[PDB]
């Protein structure tokens, strides 16, 4: 399990995530994912103007 | 059946080889480049055959390696098929200052431009100047000839980090830059809050970094 | 306020702990310097048809 | 309006011919002989005259035609003879002007059979010289020789 | 899609290796049986392959396989040094006659470093050192240290192979006539070969 959250830690990306909790930085990510979307919508309605 | 694509290679892998784009690619990997987001051809490329590539270049024994930032890059094995080599003390002072750089809120105003004299100024700022002096010549005492032949050094160094691919200059003016995120490299000894001496050992036995 | 301290400190005693990354570093392809080119000169003469 | 034509073609020191220039025809122009006369070998110095890009010029056989061969040897190299060589043409233009384009080719000494090209063109030219005299020196006694 | 036959030859375990080496530059020369037959087989489909990097894949007329890159070449080229062509056309001019009979294939260093010696002009030999020298002990130590570094780079080559014992005694190889002269009809190989080297 240790091992495990070792592993993981490692794996965080930029600054505005060093949540040093995995956990705790999912939703940070989604968060992220639902920021992106919203850009890509804005994104998708000026291409077809 | 027989004379058949399948018997000898995966479709999918014949069909990233035989693109136009690999010959390109290929050639940049082996001379160590990274690959991040803003070239996106290469890079959309690497994402569509992501496993055919990591599990072509395994017949080499090297890893197609991919860090959380996602950017690609070359890790050669012990046995590798390909020589391996490392970066120099003052590639990584400038190189763990550009990080810095990347990371700050404070200069992300100029939308990614910076140039030689801030990066100059901010290593001074936070390295000791007259001890680090002393890889530029074992004489120096603050003269202002080896501080501009400081300032060269590093002037040859950010280059050779343009052709690594971690810094891109502007298409007119050669005094002024952009960072790209390949830069995060250099905190692979601190992005996890732990003992440096155990992050060390795991990284020189994860093959990412040799001692001096 | 988490990664500040984290990589200020590894730059400030770099030197203690002095380490280097690693770099795929494929050989170049070795080529023949090119002699200066030596043309074939023999002042030929002949009959005009 | 009045298209332009090519009048001629000049050959000098090629394999075969020393200073030979053929007449173009408005239509059509036959080329006939028995086979090693040196038919292909006409084609091939007025193709070079058009487009002296080395990467691209390669004469394979008649036969084996359309087989993309990567062979080591290009051909050209073995049509030209010892010393300095051209390859030249005529053309009136639409606003009936004279020029000359051509090239000077050289083989190149040395173990790879390497050859060398240098553009060049001439405008100007009066109607009454012709490029077999332009391009060779009358010494002795009817014995011309080509000049670089 | 892609020709059978060339994924057929990409598929084969000895590639990888092979093209290591062919863009590090080596020759692969008759005694690489493996090597030379497998090239054999598949010319026809490698040759394609290496242009799509701008890099021809030439079969000599002796036998021996190498690229050569183009003026826009995708591979990173570099260039030898003079003292490299020099030691080169030396051992082409050693790829006698009586070599057979004088050393039967293997030779050792100090042949070549007499012969260079022997045969070179004063004045090439010093720019190879350096212009200050003039005939001095070190600059001769230097000089043999630098015939031994640049004999290594050809044996990566694949020109000169040398005998397997810590000693400096090589035998040389049918590539090395990359390094000869221009043949003409009746022409003495010794005169044209040491023509070139005056
Ligand atoms: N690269 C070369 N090296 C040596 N000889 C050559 C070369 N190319 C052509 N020749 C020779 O030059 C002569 C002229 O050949 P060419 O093909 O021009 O003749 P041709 O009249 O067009 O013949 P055919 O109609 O049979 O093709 C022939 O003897 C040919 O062998
Ligand atoms: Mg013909």
């Amino acid at each position: 399990f240790i091992a495990v959250y070792q592993h993981l830690r490692e794996r965080i990306r930029q600054d505005i995530i060093r949540t040093d909790d995995p956990v705790d930085a999912i939703e940070q990510m989604e968060i992220e994912l639902a920021r992106l979307t919203e850009e890509l919508t804005a994104r998708e309605q000026k291409l077809a103007i | 059946s027989s004379t058949h694509i399948e018997q000898f290679m995966p479709v999918k892998l014949a069909q990233a080889l035989a693109n136009s784009l690999f010959p390109e690619l290929d050639s940049q990997l082996r001379a160590g480049r990274h690959i991040g987001i803003d070239d996106l051809d290469n890079h959309a490329f690497l994402m569509d055959f992501q496993e055919q590539l990591e599990e072509f270049y395994a017949r080499y024994n090297v890893e197609l390696i991919r860090a959380p930032e996602g950017f690609f890059y070359l890790r050669p094995r012990s046995t590798t098929l390909i020589p391996r080599s490392v970066l120099s003390e003052l590639d990584m002072m400038v190189g763990k200052i550009l990080c810095y750089l990347y990371l700050s809120p404070e200069r992300l105003a100029n939308q990614g431009i910076f140039t030689s004299q801030e990066l100059y100024e901010e290593l001074i700022s936070l390295a000791d100047e007259g001890k680090l002096m002393k890889f530029v010549n074992q004489r120096s005492s603050g003269s202002d000839l080896d501080k501009q032949k400081l300032q060269e050094k590093v002037r040859t160094t950010l280059n050779r980090l343009r052709r690594l691919g971690m810094v891109y200059f502007l298409p007119n003016n050669n005094n002024k830059f952009t960072i790209t995120e390949a830069v995060f490299r250099f905190g692979a000894d601190v992005r996890s809050g732990d003992d440096p001496r155990e992050i060390q050992l795991r990284m020189i036995r994860d093959g990412e970094a040799m001692p001096v | 306020r988490i990664f500040s301290q984290r990589l200020r400190q590894s730059v400030q005693h770099y030197f203690d702990n002095p380490w280097t990354l690693t770099v795929a570093n494929a050989e170049r392809l070795l080529d023949m310097r090119d002699e200066e080119l030596a043309l074939r000169n023999e002042e030929v003469t002949g009959e005009l048809p | 309006i009045e298209r332009g034509k090519f009048r001629s073609l000049t050959l000098v020191n090629w394999n075969g011919f020393f200073a030979r220039t053929f007449d173009l025809d408005e239509l059509v122009t036959t080329l006939s002989g028995g086979n090693g006369a040196g038919k292909s070998t006409t084609m091939a110095a007025f193709v070079t005259a058009l487009i002296p890009d080395l990467t691209l010029l390669h004469f394979r056989n008649t036969t084996e035609a359309g087989a993309t061969s990567g062979s080591r040897d290009k051909g050209l190299h073995g049509k030209l003879r010892a010393g300095v060589c051209y390859s030249t043409l005529d053309v009136i233009n639409s606003r009936h002007q004279r020029v000359v384009v051509g090239v000077r080719l050289q083989q190149v000494a040395g173990r790879d059979r390497k050859v060398d090209i240098k553009p060049f063109m001439i405008q100007g030219l009066p109607t009454a010289i012709q490029p077999t005299q332009l391009l060779t020196e009358n010494v002795g006694e009817r014995q011309a020789r080509v000049l670089p």
